[PDB]
């Protein structure tokens, strides 16, 4: 079967060059098909970067053309991508694809994809800020800001818990946790998040206070 | 032209 | 345009029919062959329609497509559990001379009653304020289907930067949750006086606000 596999760095520093390549199996690149790159930024849509065919003809995304080079080595079953001066906004899943060109322009098949994260940050433990507020039950939280890399676990000692997924913001991750409890329980019986960050091998606690 | 990418004919 | 316009959410019960639409400026789509892609969480896009209305091998005939030129459509009948996914249209745009995707549509195959979000809006900690940074946190829980639009206002003015919102995530009860973050400087927090987080779900907006002096 026709199979595509992406490789390259999972973490690159901004201002450096992102170099990806893609290996094709079970199909020759000398057939009249284009080979291209699509990216998908987390929680967002698809963005065609460009494509190339064995003749040498190349098309690029106009926003990124000045920074992009996409090339093909048919003997090695390889298509490649080079993107200069990587920005934090270039963090995305990167997919390799086979494209039937002409006027059809369909994409099939697609590599499984490669996660690329653009961040200048060192391994950084999270800062943990409390979230606190006339109602029969109450919701508190724990804001977990400016850590790298993923993941963190949050655990409460007080009850319904909500662990929100993390956002990559300007090279650093941010997530939230909330817990909801009866209003007689708090402030009376006090409530505490414990935030663990295995990659920094830290564990921070925070009692949540009334304002 | 399958060697290019473009619009319908 | 740089991105074709799809509706963010469409939903229907199993067995029913849905139309996902896709459009550009005027009748631009008439000049191109539209393709459609299905994406399930964790996977890459799969082709499901190409050259406007052709099905690749493996796609059932209850999936169909059309390109009226103003609007292209993906029509899925006899909805099953496995059709619940994100769908993206795509086509060449010869005016930009680039290959353009649509903004995506989540097709929810309904498995429970519709549920409005619960919003809570937290002010920034004083600890955080000592960094000369202020983060307001808008938690959004218990919503279904799992598509919201989050808009923020400071003193009645739509916020055009410093705001980001998580993708919707599945709760244990099988409804959806998300959070949103408006980050300002501590100076700005003192300057402005009213903040609103506006969560729109299935057309109806739920709003929480918070005044500085309170």
């Amino acid at each position: 079967q026709v199979q595509l596999e992406e490789s390259g760095p999972g973490l690159v520093r901004p201002s450096e060059t992102l170099s990806l390549s893609c290996t094709v199996s079970g199909f020759p690149m000398s057939e009249s098909y284009f080979w291209g790159w699509i990216r998908q930024s987390p929680g967002k849509g698809l963005e065609w970067l460009g494509s190339v065919i064995h003749t040498g003809t190349t098309y690029y995304r106009p926003s990124l053309e000045s920074r992009l080079t996409i090339a093909m080595d048919p003997s090695k079953n390889q298509v490649s991508l080079s993107l200069t001066s990587v920005t934090v906004a270039d963090s995305a899943m990167y997919y390799c694809v086979r494209i039937r060109g002409g006027s059809s322009n369909w994409l099939d098949p697609w590599g499984p994809g490669i996660v690329v994260t653009a961040s200048s940050a060192k391994t950084t433990p999270p800062s943990v800020y409390p979230l606190a507020p006339t109602g029969s039950s109450v919701t508190l939280g724990c804001l977990v800001k400016g850590y790298f890399p993923e993941s963190v676990t949050v655990t409460w000692n007080s009850s319904s818990v909500h662990t929100f997924p993390a956002l990559l913001q300007s090279g650093l991750y941010t997530m939230s946790s909330s817990v909801t409890v009866p209003s007689s329980t708090w402030p009376s019986q006090t409530v505490t998040c414990s935030v663990a960050h295995p990659a920094s091998s830290t564990t921070v606690d925070k009692k949540i206070e009334p304002r | 032209e399958p060697g290019e990418r473009g619009l319908k004919g | 345009q740089s991105v074709w316009t799809q509706p963010p959410s469409v939903s229907a019960a199993p067995g029913q029919k849905v139309t996902i639409s896709c459009s550009g400026d005027d009748s631009i789509l008439r000049s191109a062959f539209v393709s459609w892609y299905q994406q399930v969480p964790g996977s890459a896009p799969k082709l499901v329609i190409f050259d406007d209305r052709q099905r690749p091998s493996g796609i059932p005939a209850r999936f169909s497509g059309s390109n009226s030129g103003t609007t292209a459509t993906l029509d899925i009948a006899g909805l099953q559990r496995g059709d619940e996914a994100d769908y993206y249209c795509a086509a060449w745009n010869g005016r930009l001379s680039a290959f353009v995707f649509g903004s995506g549509t989540k097709l929810t195959v309904l498995g429970q009653p519709k549920s409005s979000p619960s919003v809570t809006l937290f002010p920034p900690s004083s600890e955080e304020l000592e960094t000369n940074k202020a983060t307001l946190v808008c938690t959004i829980t218990d919503f279904y289907p799992g598509v919201v639009t989050v808009d923020w206002k400071v003193d009645g003015t739509p916020v055009t930067q410093g705001m980001e919102t998580t993708q919707p995530s599945k709760q244990s009860n099988n409804k959806y949750m998300a959070s949103s973050y408006l980050t300002l400087t501590a100076r700005a927090w003192e300057r402005h006086s009213s903040y609103s987080c506006q969560v729109t779900h299935e057309g109806h907006t739920v709003e929480k606000s918070l005044s500085r002096a309170d």
